[PDB]
């Protein structure tokens, strides 16, 4: 009926053959006459929930129910650009004989993440390029490539010919200042992956430099982005308008993901159904089969967002989401304080 | 000082200000715009003679 | 590298822009399998290089 | 001339695996299973590790030394 | 060491010469279901008039290649056909036409129409605004005629 | 005292391109400063400058006299030169990525809720428009759901505020007008605006573009001055991109692929045309062929073959346009007229037409034949320049 | 490049610039953006008044 | 002059066995020239001869077979992926821009000292590469990236 | 110096207020737009960006009756504060429960 | 003669002037500054003489 | 007749196509000239039509 | 019954490039000079 | 009681020229009491209709049955006894054209009202006696309810 269509438009997002419909969020007071879409904190707190389905190192997957697309996009953008971290900006070079350009070398060193906790540091004030113990870190790199004194006569591979020919990120050493040695235990301040290839050297060449790691946000530069990929997708809910049986059911299993549609034998005949719509990617291949277009209906839930966040190793992603929420709270508090100062 | 034309194009109209196809105005569109912008509901209609 | 490799196989015309005849500047069927039809400098040298 | 640290689109650290990728080129593994073992689900990192050319060796062959 | 900025000319291996008009942050950029954000945004309006279907074919072949770890050939009057790359796309789980479900990065809501993503070979040209910008003060003049 | 101040906002500055064809190639604008390094301006002025943003350099001259600055602002003002003196047709108007956006906005299928409509309306409240009332129009459908159509949002551009005295009125026909609708067209191609409010029709290049008269901006310029038309154009150029980005408009390989029935019709038409061409060849070579009056026999054969090939092309294009479904980006762009046409779509999808050199078929460069790959004295279609396949399926050498 | 055509009918001037263009819809049709680098070079002589 | 495979009695002179022996190294192109299998043809000479683009196009009156169609394009046009799906002015502009595209020049570009040189920081070989690219070894010296 | 208010015209009416927010982007603008959009006494709400070069936004609010259009702004700010506190607490509880059940 | 004159392709189309089936189209591609092609329609059954771009 | 290692010892790229002379340090390339074939009768229409 | 087609026909092209082709023209000309 | 028109119509055709749109269809209806033809555009996605369905339609000047013509603005959040409460599909529009029938060259008595529902057309044609009160450029409401 009409109420069914209204509910489908309000709560579901249908994906047609040529375009997507019901993409706009409309649950606002005044849009729907037969519903009280006015804000209610109690109903919001009741319907909202967060369930983590997978959480390991540098990877987090969790479903949020009850939140809106605006707040989800805000969280995503805060995580992508508005989370402060520690990265290298200033590079002091001392007789670089490497073939790699000094500017390219500094740019590569800037992209290297730092395992230092960003909350324990503060933003560097305008000026003061020397830097203070509170808001700076020093990483000294010094690699000299020379021929191996003892090696084979042929030594076709460069590994046996020379030593330290590949300057990995493990060669750099953190130099504490003031009381950073006592505050930070040994092993905490270090490169993240310890295996990043910075450059390759030859005998006679040498790389000597000092990196001044400072605080910054991802909006200013991509090197401060703590997350590699932080995104969210709507939870698919594949529904079957008519029961699908026979060999066409197998076609259904070949149209969608192998892990969403499961087939079984109720009375010896094959019948397909939805097992786990989470693993589906919505390739929209079911539209290729002419017969099976009128039996399925691809849909997305408007208030069920699966967030996937892959951290770069600076800190676990749960703390990243917490810091994003804290940054949003701080922005709200700054705006409230400004409004109060105006009045 | 020799005069080329006693009047430019025989009428003296600006080609850039030509609102019609080589004509200064299009009476139908102007009349429709006048009717639409100034609709008088408290005044009666007019016959041919009036 | 592509620029030098292409310039190493360039051919100029005898007219050398004496008059815009547009005859030799066109693409003739005789260039089949011998000269690249699409490759030509854009500008006044079109059809002569 | 060298493998970049981060991918252009996403930004995941991908240079540290480059040598390992070369190691996966020294074993029986082909391109696909190597990229799968490297944990590159998104095709951007796969493109970054596949379409890259290692010209650093040819340049160091012309290095002063 | 020059960084791409507004005014840098770019080619696309298909004659679609372009110029950087705007640099948007990553947060303003749309994303896929997996979280991929494409780098460069190309105007579709240049396709119908310039009939550059070969660019779309190259995009599809490159997407299939980066999916299956292969190098599809674009040989003239030959090369890999559309059917093979479509089968590769339907095997790897992506759409067989390149168009995918894309959510807007700014509003956070999905787009009405599907967007065409794909890895394309972009090449930068020597024509940069940094070497073409030229302003003129009073300055010197010529000896014969006192003109700039 | 004379102080040589830096170029700041509000200074009238010239703007010129090296190839100057008409007077509109060099125009005076208001200078603004930005941290970037390029000359940025509204794209609606790209038509007089004939620019395409493909690396073309542009000149900029700054007068050093108050009289010159005033003359530049008055005579060479952008708002005062919206029409060319050649025939009075407006040049500064909507352009690509603006015609298609406004066309998709003014479609009858578009319906927006309160939040999205409010966002789209507020997307223009910048600059001098920061101190005007929004004047949110009443919704059309309110009982089941409260929705605002795209045409009301487009009309908001004409009359943003309540105190705005602009009352635009226009009544004209579009490009896809059926000829019998008269504001009742099935394609909805009859443009009708009353009191700066779009009543019916779909905006396209025929009404928003710089093609010819009956443009809405031209009517605004002629009926309410230059400032109102300039403000309306600014609001459109600041509204259309936002909606076009928030909606999504892409072209894929599936948008240009042919259909099954299209391929069948193409095959049948090619077979019929080849049979008719063979019949004409046999009639001319052996026997008497009907000579077209005013020309010889061989020219008559060439004209008949060209006519048959072009008939095949037009029929294949009609079949492709009939089989193409809506929401197709090339088809939508051809309907709105922003870029491309039905001929380009037919050439890309259905079939490429006869390659005509100097209004004739490909001449025989070799002896009695165009290429050695064909028989001598053979006047077959494909042997003389016809292209059987399309760009999608691939072209023969 | 003679006196008549190269030095009388058309001649080079100062206080001018040449730059690459790029689209910007956020600006009015009668407005144009000028880079800061060119703005710091091109100067306008203003007379001091009350 | 251009090489062409001699065709007699509706069958090419070159068979699969000859190509296998060529691949294994038993013969070279000069051996094909000597054994009356491939011969050079001039424009005036090919004006009187009949050429076929493919085997399915071979008819009774055929004297030579085209070796490869994509050899029609030169060096720059070979860089265009699927050039037969694009407009010819587009291909011309693409060749003109590729003649000016920045990228790596050679292995000795670091020691080379020219008046003006443009290099790419992170060059990448194209994903959709033509056989001409592999023949000219352009993949070893790319002039662009994949985005 | 960050957030300022602009009246609709010289009349200095409080019904239509344009908040100019500096050092802001689409994130907080859209979040506040969604949060204050559900207010029943708001006729029109809408944010926009002046220019992508500068980091400032303009958010116009027009209420129904004689509301100063500043009180709905603070109401939406407090509501977003409450929503953020709730989602933070819920996420922390979920992470703690997951880490506990993992062992 | 009208019979010899109607040696054209376009038949039963929609012209932008009177919207009638009869038509006489000419397609031109000799423009490099203007990337799109060029049309010239000649709608003439009742001797209207329609000639535009 | 040199190996890529011998090219590296001489500071020359093996992939360099060559074919150009080196004079005063600059690289000059002699373009392939195209000319009408000699010793051949050419029949053509005169400027007057003969 | 279509005529069989040599699959590796394009292999005739690299063998030709080994002695002639891109740059060998000017080289052979200067050597003959 | 600003009821300008009231009748019951039956749909004779859904789309005479095919499904030209997704959310909008060109309804053609005929009245049963009078000889009133109706060409209408509505939103079938929120209000679907069928060929064999009949609906009672009312064209009113105001949405309040008490007679108060205060329609300067409309707030959807208002809760009060109104005409829309007694109907199912309400559209707010503006009558913008009145045109006489051209078929009857003499003794013509049929007129047609063209109304724009924000691009959704509404042509109501019939005897001029039934169209009493309709004036050009007049903002009105349309209320429809399906019947058994
Ligand atoms: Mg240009
Ligand atoms: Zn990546
Ligand atoms: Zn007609």
């Amino acid at each position: 009926a009409a109420s069914q269509a209204v509910e489908e438009m309000r709560s579901r997002v249908v994906l047609g053959e040529f375009g997507v419909r019901n993409v706009h969020t409309t649950d606002f007071p005044g849009n729907y006459s037969g519903y009280d879409d006015a804000w209610d904190q109690d109903r919001f707190e009741k319907n909202f929930r967060v369930d983590v389905v997978h959480m390991d190192e540098n990877s987090l997957e969790f479903d949020m129910v009850g939140i809106d697309a605006a707040i989800a996009n805000a969280f995503r953008r805060i995580l992508l650009a508005e989370v402060p971290t520690m990265a290298v900006e200033k590079v002091l070079v001392y007789n670089n004989t490497s073939i790699v350009q000094d500017e390219i070398l500094a740019h590569r060193l800037g992209l290297i993440p730092i395992h230092a906790d960003p909350r324990l540091f503060e933003y560097r004030n305008q000026g003061d390029e020397e830097g203070t113990e509170i808001d700076t870190l020093q990483f000294r790199l010094q690699v000299r490539c020379t021929r191996n004194p003892h090696a084979a006569k042929d030594s076709s591979d460069p590994n046996e010919l020379y030593v330290n020919h590949k300057v990995y990120t493990r060669h750099m050493t953190w130099i504490p200042l003031g009381n950073q040695a006592d505050l930070f235990p040994e092993g905490t301040i270090r490169p993240v992956h310890d295996d990043i290839l910075i450059a390759q050297l030859r005998p006679g060449q040498e790389i000597d430099l000092l990196m001044h790691c400072v605080k910054g946000i991802g909006k200013d530069h991509a090197k401060f982005s703590p997350v590699a990929t932080a995104s969210y997708r709507l939870l698919p809910d594949i529904t079957l308008l008519e029961p699908v049986e026979g060999e066409a059911a197998e076609e259904l299993s070949r149209c969608f993901s192998p892990g969403v549609i499961e087939v079984q034998e109720v009375q010896g005949k094959k019948v397909a159904r939805v097992a786990n719509p989470r693993l589906d990617t919505f390739s929209r291949e079911i539209f290729r089969n002419e017969k099976l277009k009128k039996v399925v209906r691809l849909a997305r839930v408007r208030d069920h967002y699966i967030f996937s966040v892959e951290s770069t190793g600076v800190l676990p992603p749960d703390v990243l989401v917490s810091e994003a929420i804290k940054v949003l709270m701080g922005k709200c508090r700054r705006f409230l304080d400004e409004l109060d100062a105006v009045q | 000082g020799d005069i080329i034309q006693f009047i430019y194009g025989g009428d003296g109209l600006d080609p850039a200000a030509m609102e019609g196809k080589d004509e200064p105005l299009e009476f139908k569109r102007v009349l429709d715009n006048i009717k639409a912008v100034f609709p008088c509901p408290s005044e009666p209609a007019l016959s041919k003679n009036e | 590298y592509i620029s030098a490799l292409g310039m190493m196989t360039r051919i100029s015309s005898q007219f050398e822009k004496t008059r815009k005849v547009s005859g030799p500047r066109s693409l003739q069927p005789s260039q089949w399998g011998m000269l690249c039809p699409s490759d030509t400098p854009e500008g006044e040298a079109c059809g002569l290089v | 001339m060298i493998i970049p640290v981060r991918c252009f689109t996403c930004g995941k650290i991908v240079g540290n695996k480059w040598e390992a990728y070369l190691g996966l080129l020294q074993a029986e593994y082909t391109e696909g299973d190597a990229l799968d073992a490297l944990g590159l689900k998104r095709y951007c990192c796969r493109r970054m590790l596949l379409a890259h050319v290692d010209l650093i060796e040819k340049l160091l062959n012309y290095a002063p030394l | 060491t020059r960084r791409p900025e507004i005014g840098d000319k770019f080619s696309s291996r298909h004659g679609q010469k372009g110029v950087c008009g705007l640099i948007v942050p990553q947060e303003d950029m749309p994303f896929c279901d997996s979280g991929i954000c494409p780098d460069i945004i190309m105007n579709p309006h240049g396709f119908p008039s310039r009939m550059t279907v070969g660019k779309l074919i190259e995009l599809l072949a490159g997407k299939a290649g980066v999916l299956d770890g292969r190098f599809h050939y674009g040989t003239a009057f030959g090369g890999s056909k559309v059917k093979d790359v479509c089968e590769d796309l339907v095997r790897h789980g992506y759409n067989y036409l390149g168009k995918d479900y894309v959510t807007s990065g700014i509003t956070g809501e999905p787009l009405e129409a599907y967007i065409y993503f794909g890895p394309v070979y972009y090449q930068k040209l020597k024509h940069m605004v940094l070497d073409k910008m030229h302003a003129r003060a009073r300055g010197p003049r010529a000896v014969l005629t006192r003109q700039p | 005292d004379i102080v040589e101040r830096h170029l700041i906002d509000g200074d009238v500055v010239l703007f010129n391109r090296q190839p100057s064809l008409h007077k509109l190639s060099i125009m005076a604008h208001l200078a603004r400063v930005k941290p970037h390094r390029t000359f940025r301006f509204n794209e609606c002025v790209c038509t007089p400058y004939n620019a395409d943003f493909d690396g073309d350099e542009m000149n900029l001259h700054l007068p050093q006299t108050e009289e010159a600055k005033a003359e530049a602002l008055v005579l060479m003002g952008t708002k005062a030169n919206l029409v060319t003196p050649r025939n009075g047709e407006p040049l500064i108007a909507a352009i690509q990525d603006f015609l298609t956006g406004a066309y998709l906005l003014t479609l009858k299928d578009t319906f927006f809720d309160r939040a999205k409509a409010c966002q789209i309306i507020a997307s223009i409240l910048v600059g001098k428009d920061e101190k005007i009332k929004v004047r949110l129009p009443p919704p059309t459908i309110l009982k089941p759901v409260t929705l605002w159509t795209g045409k009301q949002i487009f009309s908001v551009i004409l009359r943003p505020s309540d105190d705005n005295p602009v009352r635009a009125n226009l009544r004209t026909k579009g490009k896809q007008y059926c000829g019998k609708g008269e504001d009742l067209c099935a394609n909805d191609s009859y443009v009708t605006i009353q009191n700066s409010e779009l009543m019916s029709g779909s905006m396209d290049k025929g009404t928003l573009g710089s093609g010819s008269k009956n443009n809405i901006f031209y009517i605004l310029l002629r009926d309410w001055g230059q400032n109102e038309a300039a403000d309306a154009m600014s609001r459109l150029a600041r509204l259309a991109p936002v909606y076009l980005s928030n909606r999504g408009f892409s072209i894929g390989i599936g948008d240009v692929t042919p259909g099954q029935g299209l391929l069948k019709a193409k095959y049948e038409l090619l077979n019929a045309g080849y049979k008719k061409c063979d019949e004409y060849i046999e009639a001319l070579n052996t026997g008497k062929l009907q000579q077209q009056p005013g020309c010889t026999a061989e020219e008559t054969l060439e004209a008949l073959i060209l006519k048959e090939l072009s008939v095949i092309r037009d029929h294949a294009g009609s079949a492709c346009l009939r089989e193409l479904d809506k929401s197709n980006s090339p088809l939508t762009m051809a309907l709105c007229g922003s870029k491309g046409s039905f001929i380009n779509i037919s050439q890309m999808i259905a079939c490429v037409g006869q390659q005509a050199i100097s209004g004739s078929r490909v001449p025989d460069g070799f002896e009695n034949r165009s290429l050695p790959h064909f028989e001598k004295h053979s006047k077959l279609p494909a042997a003389k320049g016809f292209v059987a396949n399309s760009f999608y399926s691939g072209l023969t050498p | 490049q003679g006196r008549f055509r190269g030095n009388l009918s058309g001649k080079r001037v100062d206080f001018s610039g040449r730059t690459v263009i790029s689209p910007d819809p956020n600006l009015r049709i009668d407005e144009v953006a000028v880079p800061v680098h060119v703005a710091k070079i091109l100067t306008f002589p203003e007379k001091v008044n009350k | 002059c251009r090489p062409y495979i001699i065709v007699k009695k509706q069958k090419p002179a070159v068979t699969n066995k000859h190509m296998e022996e060529l691949a294994q190294g038993y013969r070279n192109f000069e051996d094909f020239l000597h054994e009356s299998l491939v011969e050079y043809l001039d424009v005036n000479e090919e004006n009187d001869c009949n050429i076929a683009l493919y085997e399915h196009t071979i008819n009774k009156d055929t004297t030579h077979l085209e070796i490869e169609p994509f050899t029609l394009l030169g060096v720059c046009a070979g860089l265009i992926p699927y050039p037969h799906h694009n407009q010819s002015p587009r291909n011309t502009y693409q060749c003109a821009m590729g003649k000016q595209a920045m990228g790596t020049i050679g292995y000795n570009q670091r020691n080379r000292i020219d008046t003006l040189m443009y290099l790419l920081a992170y060059p990448q070989k194209p994903m959709v590469k033509t056989k001409t690219i592999e023949l000219i070894e352009f993949e070893k010296l790319p002039a662009g990236q994949n985005a | 110096k960050t957030a300022l208010e602009m009246v609709q015209a010289a009349g200095t009416d409080r019904h239509c207020v344009t908040f100019v927010l500096h050092e802001e982007d689409h994130t907080l603008g859209n979040s506040l737009r969604y949060m204050i959009m559900k207010n029943p006494e708001v006729e029109f709400c809408g944010y926009t960006t002046t220019h992508p070069s500068e980091s400032k936004i303009n958010l116009r609010i027009q209420t129904r009756g004689t509301l100063p259009a500043v009180e709905p702004f603070q109401r939406g700010l407090n509501e977003l504060m409450n929503v953020c506190q709730h989602v933070l607490d819920k996420f922390e509880a979920s992470i703690k429960d997951y880490k506990d059940q993992k062992a | 003669g009208a019979a010899a004159w109607e040696n054209v392709d376009s038949t039963a189309e929609s012209c932008p002037k009177c919207e009638h089936p009869r038509a006489y189209f000419m397609q031109l591609q000799t423009r490099s500054a203007d990337e799109p092609m060029t049309t010239f329609y000649k709608c003439c059954n009742a001797q209207c003489g329609h000639r535009w771009r | 007749g040199k190996t890529p290692a011998e090219f590296a010892k001489l500071n020359e790229c093996p992939l360099d196509p060559g074919g150009y002379f080196i004079v005063k340090g600059v690289e000059k390339v002699i373009l392939i000239q195209e000319q009408l074939s000699k010793n051949r009768i050419i029949v053509e229409a005169d400027r007057k039509g003969a | 019954a279509p005529i069989p087609t040599v699959e590796e026909k394009w292999r005739l092209l690299p063998a030709f490039l080994k002695v002639k082709g891109l740059v060998k023209q000017h080289i052979d000309s200067f050597n003959y000079f | 009681a600003g009821i300008l028109f009231e009748d019951i119509f039956d749909v004779k055709d859904i789309d005479p020229e095919g499904k030209k749109f997704d959310r909008v269809s060109r309804l053609h209806c005929e009245s049963e009491s009078f000889k009133m033809d109706l060409i209408l555009d509505v939103n079938i996605q929120i209000y679907p209709v069928d060929l064999g369905d009949k609906f009672r339609l009312v064209i009113a000047s105001t949405l309040y049955e008490d007679g108060t013509l205060d329609d300067g603005e409309y707030n959807p959040t208002d809760d009060r006894p109104s005409r829309a409460d007694q109907f199912e599909y309400v559209m707010y529009g503006k009558v913008y054209r009145i045109e006489g029938d051209e078929t009857s060259t003499e003794a013509a008595t049929r007129l047609s009202a063209y109304v724009s529902y924000g691009g959704l057309l509404m042509r109501l044609q019939g005897d001029a006696n039934n169209l009493h009160g309709f004036e050009v450029d007049s903002r009105v409401y349309l209320l429809m309810k399906k019947l058994a």
